């Protein structure tokens, strides 16, 4: 059913699953179909490496990778049966871990073009920083926004290994001529950048 | 030496009705099962069926029970899964995969043989309406050190749409993000660029959205405004 | 009919009897995932023991006519041997294509 979502590692690195019948583990890697690596808890299928191992540490089963490898960065799926059903678990990325990196933070107004069909869309962007955990926050003449804006992170990039995140504030046509300042602020730990634009310079 | 080669699917109206086919190779057909596991863009796996020999061993999971059917022919070495009924949640990549003839009986606490040889995946997307995206300029934010540019993709339905820039002659630091939902049951995204600022002025930035549900293709010129 | 037991986790060098029980012809096969269904042992009930090269003398397969039983002792275990096992030339005597019936098998794991 649940494993540890999300994982950074180095090459070099142990790393170990969990998964909450004995369970089967499938990697896969983006636009490419599963591949079947332990079966049977702890039996390494053909063709697998060495490095991976299975367990069951308890009452849970387990995946290892005892020196993780460049071609081993993937999604890992436990799957289990009950009765005549079989299901996959939630899945576990194993990325990258790198150097801390602030975002560059770029404010974008709405164009003229969107304008004049009575949108107005403020995007802020979060480029190249690392890691993905932020938290972002609209402000409108000072005051802070929720409800109104919708968030998006790409995959890791596959030359720096960092994140970029956009975030877009919808408001009416109207809502926006109101109104002055704008600003998003972008927190990472100790860290809080605001950008922000005077509407119509 | 052992092939599962799917085929079948792609676009369908909701209300609609479909047929995909894994036709296998190179092993004895009816000492195994055959499973359909599904993926829906940029979200888990979901198994879905399974058939073996004998008709009767069938099963489905609660998600499609009604809706779909399996079925199989041992002349050649094929198996089916009829789908109807086809909602929204359908959209996804399909894969056929192979497990053991008598999975269910053998599973048990220390033994789980899991689906060794897959397909390569088919498509299925059910448009239940379309629209074509608005495209709007994310202009230059600076005039210098780095500027960013981008496109917002707007209120389209449904997935997906493709972004290229320069027709692909610029791909470096290039970020298209993953549509959004948006509460209007529209999707968006943004597509953004980072360049030398000291290129605004001697190099053009187009964005070439691509939208094949709708068979549109808007091409945007972003320029500093 | 056929049905086997027997079947379960072991340890690498541990050992393990797999049974069968029948309702004219013996033989033993297993099937790991990835690979076809491969013979292991045979017995010529009219006589006679023949085995693969995969059961460097580790494996024995006895009888009992008067409990209508064939079984398998299999000695020394090792990973490569995790399957599933099921239930004429004497050239061609260790091959799935010669066999009328089969059990639905038990499955064995070998891990440490």
């Amino acid at each position: 059913t649940q494993s540890p979502s999300s994982l950074s590692a180095s090459v070099g690195d142990r790393v170990t699953i969990t998964c909450r019948s004995a369970v089967a583990w499938y990697q896969q890697k983006p636009g490419k179909a599963p591949k079947l690596l332990i079966y049977s808890a702890s039996s390494l299928y053909s063709g697998v490496p060495s490095r991976f191992s299975g367990s069951r540490s308890g009452t849970d089963f387990t995946l290892t990778i005892s020196s993780l490898q460049p071609e081993d960065f993937a999604t890992y799926y436990c799957q289990q049966s009950s009765s005549s059903l079989i299901t996959f678990g939630q899945g576990t990325k194993v990325e990258i871990k790198r150097t801390v990196a602030a975002p560059s933070v770029f404010i974008f107004p709405p164009s003229d073009s969107q304008l004049k069909s009575g949108t107005a869309s403020v995007v802020c962007l979060l480029n190249n920083f690392y890691p993905r955990e932020a938290k972002v926050q609209w402000k409108v003449d000072n005051a802070l926004q929720s409800g109104n804006s919708q968030e998006s992170v790409t995959e890791q990039d596959s030359k720096d290994s960092t994140y970029s995140l956009s975030s877009t504030l919808t408001l009416s046509k109207a809502d926006y001529e109101k109104h002055k300042v704008y600003a998003c602020e972008v927190t990472q730990g100790t860290t809080s950048v605001t950008k922000s634009f005077n509407r119509g310079e | 030496e052992v092939q599962l080669v799917e085929s079948g699917g792609g676009l369908v109206q909701p209300g609609g009705s479909l047929r995909l086919s894994c036709a296998a190779s190179g092993f004895n057909f009816s000492y195994y099962s055959i499973h359909w596991v599904r993926q829906a863009p940029g979200k888990g796996l979901e198994w879905v069926a399974y058939i073996s020999s004998s008709s009767s061993y069938t099963s489905y999971a609660d998600s499609v029970k009604g809706r779909f059917t399996i079925s199989a022919d041992t002349s050649k070495n094929t198996a089916y899964l009829q789908m109807n009924s086809l909602r929204a949640e359908d959209t996804a990549v399909y894969y056929c995969a192979r497990g053991y003839q008598y999975w269910q009986y053998h599973a048990s606490w220390y033994w789980n043989g899991g689906l060794d040889y897959w397909g390569q995946g088919t498509l299925v997307t059910v448009f239940n309406q379309i629209k074509g995206p608005s495209v709007f300029p994310l202009a230059p934010s600076s005039k210098g050190g780095t500027a960013a540019l981008g496109c917002l993709v707007k209120d389209y339905f449904p997935e997906p749409v493709t972004v290229s820039w320069n027709s692909g002659a610029l791909t470096s630091g290039v970020h298209t993000f993953p549509a959004v939902l948006q509460s209007s049951g529209l999707y968006s995204l943004s597509s953004v660029v980072t360049v030398p600022s000291s290129s605004l002025g001697t190099q053009t930035y187009i964005c070439n959205v691509n939208h094949k549900p709708s068979n549109t293709k808007v091409d945007k010129k972003v320029e500093p405004k | 009919q056929l049905v086997e037991s027997g079947g379960g986790l072991v340890q690498p060098g541990g050992s393990l009897r797999l049974s069968c029980a029948a309702s004219s012809i013996m033989t033993w096969f297993r099937q790991a995932p990835g690979k076809e269904r491969e013979g292991v042992a045979a017995l010529y009930t009219h006589t006679n023991t023949y085995y693969a090269d995969s059961v460097k003398g580790r494996f024995i397969i006895s009888r009992d006519k008067a409990k209508n039983m064939v079984y398998l002792q299999m000695n020394s275990l090792e990973p490569e041997d995790t399957a599933v096992y099921y239930c004429v030339p004497v050239r061609f005597a260790l091959d799935q294509s010669s066999y009328d019936y089969w059990g639905k098998g038990t499955p064995v794991t070998v891990s440490s």
